[PDB]
């Protein structure tokens, strides 16, 4: 079945609605933590709009802020199927990334490849834009990206892009640049190879 | 009180085998349905297969139907999972949940089935083609320790396999400002992994900064210091 939101940001004691595309059930999982069963069919209420089902939070404490899985039995063939998941985060103030870039080390570059990895720390909110250019190229195909989950004590995320090039590739070429793009500003953090 | 606790996963080459147990501890089968759900790393709940142990009566999701059997012994009030043929999809946390039940509720009235009230920790099934330990390269400290700021500095660890890979900062005396990054499966097929510390710029030169890499499948532990790179 499909989930609506798929994401959500809210406040705590905010009025909080995720859909779900006759009976449903709803857990609640935190990370690292197992399912825990929250209502079948407190501050958490279900519903039935037409033929999709609500699950409605009141006032949101601190300890709901976490992933929502809708659940449901089939009666043919007795099957059980899940949601692709709804995840509700702390909305928080904006925060600027702290940007920080890092050649490759040199005892990679014996072996014969270059990670080039760009760091997005302690930024708000999640949506951003990471480009590479390498001589002013921009990059495309050539690079990863991994953000962890919403800090605990912050509320913000940390990022990292990763550019991968041959060893031969990054020693042709001098100038390696990292963009950050949030809203109306960017941020771009650079190095000459060799200094 | 109740109690549910799972284990047998394990690494497990494909076309392999493996069977799990879930222990029971505070209630009765048979008034109870167990249910075998896995979580993919990073993804979501997927139901594999469930049981009701008086009865015996099975279910499985169709990815797995023909190759992995549910069973339960009534004796000890442990439920199995035995898993055969398989594939590197079938890589997960592997929870075993509870709901109530009734011969009537459940032949006729599964639609409105009371949910999966309690739910173990999880058990863990690997399925590798290669274990492959990680190679793990210094992100040397952004700053010259005049900079006079925040530095950042990191460790790479790239190019092993299977999951997971466990991180920490001066054998865990540096916790604060520490991000570990979820690992991501490179083009190689080899997963990747990044590390990273905030500290003081002027720590550095006085304060050395290691971190202490553990990949549990391949028995390897590598110990990197991250020096100022002049
Ligand atoms: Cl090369
Ligand atoms: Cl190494
Ligand atoms: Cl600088
Ligand atoms: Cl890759
Ligand atoms: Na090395
Ligand atoms: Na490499
Ligand atoms: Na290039
Ligand atoms: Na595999
Ligand atoms: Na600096
Ligand atoms: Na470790
Ligand atoms: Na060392």
């Amino acid at each position: 079945m499909t989930q609506s939101p798929s994401s959500l940001s809210a406040s705590v004691g905010d009025r909080v609605t995720i859909t779900c595309r006759s009976a449903v059930a709803w857990y609640q999982q935190k990370p690292g933590k197992a399912p825990k069963l929250l209502i079948y069919s407190s501050r958490f209420s279900g519903s039935r709009s037409g033929t999709d089902f609500t699950l409605t939070i009141s006032s949101l404490q601190p300890e709901d802020f976490a992933t929502y899985y809708c659940q449901q039995y089939v009666s043919g063939g007795w099957l059980i199927t899940f949601g692709q998941g709804t995840k509700v985060e702390i909305k928080r103030t904006v925060a600027a990334p702290s940007v920080f870039i890092f050649p490759p080390s040199d005892s990679q570059l014996k072996s014969g490849t270059a990670s080039v990895v760009c760091l997005l720390n302690n930024f708000y909110p999640r949506e951003a834009k990471v480009s590479w250019y390498v001589d002013n190229a921009l990059q495309s195909g050539n690079s990863q990206e991994s953000v962890t989950e919403q800090d605990s004590k912050d509320s913000t995320y940390s990022l990292s892009s990763t550019l991968t090039l041959s060893k031969a590739d990054y020693e042709k070429h001098k100038v390696y640049a990292c963009e950050v793009t949030q809203g109306t500003t960017s941020v771009t953090k650079s190095f000459n190879r060799g200094e | 009180e109740v109690q549910l606790v799972e284990s047998g996963g394990g690494l497990v080459q494909p076309g392999g085998s493996l069977r799990l147990s879930c222990a029971a501890s505070g209630f009765d089968s048979g008034a109870y349905l167990r249910h075998w759900v896995r979580q993919a790393p990073g993804k979501g709940l997927e139901w594999v297969a469930s049981i009701y142990p008086s009865y015996g009566y099975t279910s499985y999701a169709d990815s797995v139907k023909g190759r992995f059997t549910i069973s339960a012994d009534t004796s000890k009030n442990t439920a199995y999972l035995q898993m055969n043929s398989l594939r590197a999809e079938d890589t997960a946390v592997y929870y075993c949940a509870r709901s109530a039940a009734s011969y009537y509720g459940y032949w006729h009235w599964y639609h409105f089935s009371p949910g999966m009230d309690y739910w173990g920790q999880g058990t863990l099934v690997t399925v590798f083609n290669q274990i492959k330990g990680p190679s793990v390269f210094p992100l040397a400290p952004s700053s010259k320790s005049t900079s006079g700021g925040t530095a950042a500095l990191g460790c790479l660890v790239k190019d092993y396999f299977p999951e997971p890979v466990t991180v920490s900062w001066n054998s865990g005396a540096l916790t604060s400002g520490v991000h570990t990054f979820p690992a991501v499966l490179q083009s190689s097929g080899l997963y990747s992994l990044s590390s990273v510390v905030t500290v003081p710029s002027s720590s550095l030169g006085t304060q050395t900064y290691i971190c202490n890499v553990n990949h549990k499948p391949s028995n390897t532990k590598v110990d990197k210091k991250v020096e100022p790179k002049s």
